[PDB]
DNA sequence: GGGCGGCGCCCGAACAGGGACTG
DNA sequence: GTCCCTGTTCGGGCGCCG
C-alpha cells in the first residue's frame, strides 16, 4: 500500500448519520454484508471517534452505495479541453476497480461509517474500509497508474477518443456518429475487464424588454437591470434613460423614448453581447454556482471565482412539479457540465431552505460525486437580473 | 459472571494522565451499601484491591435506584471523563412504540448488572481507582465513564449479532440492557425462543435475572405500558404549585413536550416565553396571564384517557396538522380515521419574519423527518390549506419550497396569506417614493416620502438606523396613503422583507406595516438603485438627508 | 444531592455572510 | 474597513430512557 496522511493540523471526520428510509437500509445492510464478506470493509467500535454519512440510490432494481466523502475528501492530503467540444460523450461507473487496491492500514480509521436502524430497534453499526473507497479523492490519484496501463491500449487504437477521469467515472467522448459511439463503448466496457452533448450546451445571455411603449415603472426597472449589468459590462450607460426620468411621476405614465435614449438603448442592448473581458480561471480557487428559481420551472445559474467575472451562464427549463426534485437535477446538470469542462466541482449557493434540502434530496440524486454547497436567502432583485 | 468477549481498547487524551481527586465524605448508610457492593464485586473479581503503586483516584458514591432498597454505586469520573479521549456514540435515537408492529407474543427482560459484566481494558483499569471509606480499581465498565454507554451498547450489540443472524425473524429492540422480544410464534415456542436467548445471553456473561422478567401485558417499556393492540404512556403528573421558579417552568414544559408524543393540542410557547434573560433556576417568574390561560389549557387536555395503536405496514401513514396561534402547530400520525400512532408539536420561530404558510413547510419537514426515523417511510398530508393558497405562494415565491403528497382538510383555522403585492403598477393609485436616512454617529435619523400628487412628508427619529429609517419611510407611506398604493423604495432589505409576506414578525415597526398592508386593497412595491438621479427618489433623497 | 450517554425543547452567545455607508 | 441585520451552531438548563 502507500501512505496516505491528512492535511497537517487537520482531524478526521466527524459527521453524523442523517435518518435513512427502509428501502436504503435494506440496501446498504445486503451491499455490506456482500462486502464484509468479501474483506472490503470490517466491523468497528466506538474507539474510533471518527464518521461519515452514507447513503444509497437506484438508478434506471440495482442498489449503489454511496458515502459522503466530502468532508474527508476536504481534509485529506492533496484536462483535456477537447472533451467539451466532442459530439457525444458517455459517462461509465469504473468504482469497482477500486476495491482491488488494499488502504494504508494508519488511514483506515478515517474512512468510518454507521449503518442506522428502523425506529432505533439497534445502535448503529459502524465498518471501516480495508481497500480505496469510492468516493474518496485519494481513490483515483492512488489508481491512477494502473488505470494509465489499462487504458493505454484503448487509447493508442482509438487516438480521437478523449477519455477522463473524474473521481469514480470515466467521461468517454467521440466526434462520430450515435449508433457507432455506443459500440466503441461496448467495446470499452469488454476492455475495462482486465449521455451527453457537450457541443449543443450553449450560454444564456442578458437580455433587455422590447417594448412599442414604455411607463416609468418599465424605464424605472430598465434602468435598475442595467446599473446591475454595468458591473459585469463596463460599456452600459444608463445617463440618458435615465433623463427620462426627472421629477416625481406617476408609475404608470407613459414617456416616449427620445432619440438619444433609443439609441443608448440599442448599445446597451449589443453591448450585451460581446463576452465578459478578463475572465481567467483560477484553479487554486472554488468554482461557485449560484442557481435562481425563475417559476414556471426556470432556473437560471451562473459559474464565477469572482463577484461579477463569470466563467459561465445558463439555464435549466423544465415544464404538478416538484421543485426541490428539479433544484437537484439542476445541480447534478450544472456540476457534470462544470467537470467536462474544468475538471472540478463547484460549490453552490443554494435557493432553499436547509431542512428541505437535506430532508429531500437524496431520494433524486444519481451520480456518484457529491458537491460542496450552501443554502442562501436568495435577494429577489437578482432573480429579476437573469430573468428572460 | 463477566462477558468473555473481548474489550475495546480506550485510552487517554495525549500529553494526559489519570484523576487525582479527593474522596468527599459520605453517609454511614452510603459508606455501607458500598462496602456490601464492594465486597461482593471483589469476590467475583469485577474489582481489584490496588496499593500504593496506584497514584490515582477518583470520588465515588451511591444513589437509590428505581428499585425499592437497592443501591446504585457511581463514580465521579468527570476528571477523567475529561482526560479520556472521544468516542463516536452508537445510539442514534429513542425507539418509539408507534413504530412497532403488532406480534403475536412479547417479552421484555433486562440483564442484571450490565455495565459490571463487561470487562474494561486491562491497560486502562489503573485510571479508575477509588477509595471506599480499601482501595479499588474497575476490571469493569463503571458508572460514571463517559466512554461506558457506547462501550456497552456495542459489545451488546456484538453478542446478539449470532442471535439475530441464526433468528432473522426475532425482533430485538435492544435499548442499553432492557430488551423487547416480539415473535409471531404461538407462545409456547415463544418462550422456548426466549429460553434460547437467555441461554445465549447467559454464555456471553449476561445474565437475564426472573424479577425482571416480563411474561403478560402491561409491558412496561421505556416509560410505556404495551398492550397487545394498545399502548399508553405511563401518568405524568404535572406539577401543581401556587410559586413558580424558573427551575419549576424547565420541568413543567418538559413533562408536557414529553406528554404531546400522544395527547394532542399541547401548548408550550406562553410558558417558554417566561425564560427569557432569567439569570438562575431559582429566580421566580410569576405566571403572564397568556401563560396561565395556556397552562390552564394543558391541564384540561391532560385529564382525558389517551392511546396508541401499532404500525400496520400494509397501509398508509397519514399526518394530520392543525394550527393554533402564536405559531403552533399540532399534528396527528395515524393509519386509520381516529386510531393515532402519535401526536406532536411544532412551535419554532425560524427567522425575524414569518408567515403561516412557511410555518406549515417547516412543520411539514419535521414530520417527514420524524416520520422516516420511525417507521422508515414519509407519511400522507392532511393540511388546513388550499391548494390555491399553495399554488399561488409557491409559484411566486423565490426559494425551492415543496410539500410532499398532500390534500386538503376542512378544519380551521385555515392557512392563508393575508395579503398580496401587486405584479404591475397601479392605474389610479398615488406614487409614493420613500427614503430613508441615519446618521452613524449621533444614531439620528429621518424618514419620509414625496408623491407624484405634490405631496412631502419628513419625520425625525432618534437612535434609529439606516434599516429602520428605511421600514420607517414605508410605514409612513402605508400610513398617508389610500386604499391603493405605488411605492417606489431605495432599500432591498425592507423590499425583500416585505416580498416574502409576513403575518408575524418580532419586530414591531414590521408589524405595524403587516397590519397596513393587510388593511389595504392593491399595494405595489418597486425598487430602484439609491444616489442614480432617478426622481423621485431624487427627492426623497435629498429631503431626508 | 451528585456521575454517564442518547434523544427532545427553548434560549442566549458566538460566529459568518452580505448590504449600506464616509469622505 | 464599521455598523447593522439575519441565519447557524453549540452549549446551558429542564424533560424522557437506560
Ligand atoms: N441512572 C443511571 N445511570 C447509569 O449509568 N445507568 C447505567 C446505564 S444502563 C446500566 C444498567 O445497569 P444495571 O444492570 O447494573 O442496573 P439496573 O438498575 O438497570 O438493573 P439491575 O438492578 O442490575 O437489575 O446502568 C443506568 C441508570 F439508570
Ligand atoms: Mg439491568
Ligand atoms: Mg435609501
Amino acid at each position: 500500500t502507500v501512505p496516505v496522511k491528512l492535511k497537517p493540523g487537520m482531524d478526521g471526520p466527524k459527521v453524523k448519520q442523517w435518518p435513512l428510509t427502509e428501502e436504503k437500509i435494506k440496501a446498504l445492510v445486503e451491499i455490506c454484508t456482500e462486502m464484509e464478506k468479501e474483506g472490503k470493509i470490517s466491523k468497528i467500535g466506538p474507539e474510533n471517534p471518527y464518521n461519515t454519512p452514507v447513503f444509497a440510490i437506484k438508478k434506471k432494481t440495482k442498489w449503489r452505495k454511496l458515502v459522503d466523502f466530502r468532508e474527508l475528501n476536504k481534509r485529506t492530503q492533496d484536462h483535456p479541453a477537447g472533451l467539451k467540444k466532442k459530439k457525444s460523450v458517455t459517462v461509465l461507473d469504473v468504482g469497482d476497480a477500486y476495491f482491488s487496491v488494499p488502504l494504508d492500514e494508519d488511514f483506515r480509521k478515517y474512512t468510518a461509517f454507521t449503518i442506522p436502524s428502523i425506529n432505533n430497534e439497534t445502535p448503529g453499526i459502524r465498518y471501516q474500509y480495508n481497500v480505496l473507497p469510492q468516493g474518496w479523492k485519494g481513490s483515483p490519484a492512488i489508481f491512477q497508474s494502473s488505470m494509465t496501463k489499462i487504458l493505454e491500449p484503448f487509447r493508442k487504437q482509438n487516438p480521437d477518443i478523449v477519455i477522463y477521469q473524474y473521481m469514480d467515472d470515466l467521461y468517454v467522448g467521440s466526434d462520430l456518429e450515435i449508433g457507432q459511439h455506443r459500440t466503441k463503448i461496448e467495446e470499452l466496457r469488454q476492455h475495462l475487464l482486465r449521455e451527453l452533448h457537450p457541443d449543443k450546451w450553449t450560454v444564456q445571455p442578458i437580455v433587455l424588454p422590447e417594448k412599442d411603449s414604455w411607463t416609468v415603472n418599465d424605464i424605472q426597472k430598465l434602468v435598475g437591470k442595467l446599473n446591475w449589468a454595468s458591473q459585469i459590462y463596463p460599456g452600459i450607460k444608463v445617463r440618458q434613460l435615465s433623463k427620462l426620468l426627472r421629477g416625481t411621476k406617476a408609475l404608470t405614465e407613459v414617456i416616449p423614448l427620445t432619440e438619444e435614449a433609443e439609441l443608448e438603448l440599442a448599445e446597451n442592448r449589443e453591448i450585451l453581447k460581446e463576452p465578459v473581458h478578463g475572465v481567467y480561471y483560477d484553479p487554486s480557487k472554488d468554482l461557485i454556482a449560484e442557481i435562481q428559481k425563475q417559476g414556471q420551472g426556470q432556473w437560471t445559474y451562473q459559474i464565477y471565482q469572482e463577484p461579477f467575472k463569470n466563467l459561465k451562464t445558463g439555464k435549466y427549463a423544465r415544464m404538478h412539479t416538484n421543485d426541490v426534485k428539479q433544484l437537484t437535477e439542476a445541480v447534478q446538470k450544472i456540476t457534470t457540465e462544470s467537470i467536462v469542462i474544468w475538471g472540478k466541482t463547484p460549490k453552490f449557493k443554494l435557493p432553499i431552505q436547509k431542512e428541505t434540502w437535506e430532508t429531500w434530496w437524496t431520494e433524486y440524486w444519481q451520480a456518484t460525486w457529491i458537491p460542496e454547497w450552501e443554502f442562501v436567502n436568495t435577494p429577489p432583485l437578482v432573480k429579476l437580473w437573469y430573468q428572460l | 459472571p463477566i462477558s468473555p468477549i473481548e474489550t475495546v481498547p480506550v485510552k487517554l487524551k495525549p500529553g494526559m494522565d489519570g484523576p487525582k481527586v479527593k474522596q468527599w465524605p459520605l453517609t454511614e448508610e452510603k459508606i455501607k451499601a458500598l462496602v456490601e457492593i464492594c465486597t461482593e464485586m471483589e469476590k467475583e473479581g469485577k474489582i481489584s484491591k490496588i496499593g500504593p503503586e496506584n497514584p490515582y483516584n477518583t470520588p465515588v458514591f451511591a444513589i437509590k435506584k428505581k428499585d425499592s432498597t437497592k443501591w446504585r454505586k457511581l463514580v465521579d469520573f468527570r476528571e477523567l471523563n475529561k482526560r479520556t479521549q472521544d468516542f463516536w456514540e452508537v445510539q442514534l435515537g429513542i425507539p418509539h412504540p408507534a413504530g412497532l408492529k403488532k406480534k403475536k407474543s412479547v417479552t421484555v427482560l433486562d440483564v442484571g448488572d450490565a455495565y459490571f459484566s463487561v470487562p474494561l481494558d486491562e491497560d486502562f483499569r489503573k485510571y479508575t481507582a477509588f477509595t471506599i471509606p480499601i482501595r479499588y480499581q474497575y476490571n469493569v465498565l463503571p458508572q460514571g465513564w463517559k466512554g461506558s454507554p457506547a462501550i456497552f451498547q456495542s459489545s451488546m450489540t456484538k453478542i446478539l449479532e449470532p442471535f439475530r443472524k441464526q433468528n432473522p425473524d426475532i425482533v430485538i429492540y435492544q435499548y442499553m440492557d432492557d430488551l423487547y422480544v416480539g415473535s409471531d410464534l404461538e407462545i409456547g415456542q415463544h418462550r422456548t425462543k426466549i429460553e434460547e436467548l437467555r441461554q445465549h445471553l447467559l454464555r456471553w456473561g449476561l445474565t437475564t435475572p426472573d424479577k425482571k422478567h416480563q411474561k403478560e401485558p402491561p409491558f412496561l417499556w421505556m416509560g410505556y405500558e404495551l398492550h397487545p393492540d394498545k399502548w399508553t404512556v405511563q401518568p405524568i403528573v404535572l406539577p401543581e404549585k401556587d410559586s413558580w421558579t424558573v427551575n419549576d417552568i424547565c420541568k413543567l414544559v418538559g413533562k408536557l413536550n414529553w406528554a404531546s408524543q400522544i395527547y394532542p393540542g399541547i401548548k408550550v410557547r406562553q410558558l417558554s416565553k417566561l425564560l427569557r434573560g432569567t439569570k438562575a433556576l431559582t429566580e421566580v417568574i410569576p405566571l403572564t396571564e397568556e401563560a396561565e390561560l395556556e397552562l390552564a389549557e394543558n391541564r384540561e387536555i391532560l385529564k382525558e384517557p389517551v392511546h396508541g395503536v401499532y404500525y400496520d405496514p400494509s397501509k398508509d401513514l397519514i399526518a394530520e396538522i392543525q394550527k393554533q396561534g402564536q405559531g403552533q402547530w399540532t399534528y396527528q400520525i395515524y393509519q386509520e380515521p381516529f386510531k393515532n400512532l402519535k401526536t406532536g408539536k411544532y412551535a419554532r420561530m425560524r427567522g425575524a419574519h414569518t408567515n403561516d404558510v412557511k410555518q406549515l413547510t417547516e412543520a411539514v419537514q419535521k414530520i417527514t423527518t420524524e416520520s422516516i426515523v420511525i417507521w422508515g417511510k414519509t407519511p400522507k398530508f392532511k393540511l388546513p390549506i388550499q391548494k390555491e393558497t399553495w399554488e399561488t405562494w409557491w409559484t411566486e415565491y423565490w426559494q425551492a419550497t415543496w410539500i410532499p403528497e398532500w390534500e386538503f382538510v376542512n378544519t380551521p383555522p385555515l392557512v392563508k396569506l393575508w395579503y398580496q403585492l401587486e405584479k404591475e403598477p397601479i392605474v389610479g393609485a398615488e406614487t409614493f417614493y420613500v427614503d430613508g436616512a441615519a446618521n452613524r454617529e449621533t444614531k439620528l435619523g429621518k424618514a419620509g416620502y414625496v408623491t407624484n400628487r405634490g405631496r412631502q412628508k419628513v419625520v425625525t427619529l432618534t437612535d434609529t438606523t439606516n434599516q429602520k429609517t428605511e421600514l420607517q419611510a414605508i410605514y409612513l407611506a402605508l400610513q398617508d396613503s389610500g386604499l391603493e398604493v405605488n411605492i417606489v423604495t431605495d432599500s432591498q432589505y425592507a423590499l425583500g422583507i416585505i416580498q416574502a409576506q409576513p403575518d408575524q414578525s418580532e419586530s414591531e415597526l414590521v408589524n405595524q406595516i403587516i397590519e397596513q398592508l393587510i388593511k389595504k386593497e392593491k399595494v405595489y412595491l418597486a425598487w430602484v438603485p439609491a444616489h442614480k438621479g432617478i426622481g423621485g427618489n431624487e427627492q426623497v433623497d435629498k429631503l431626508v438627508s
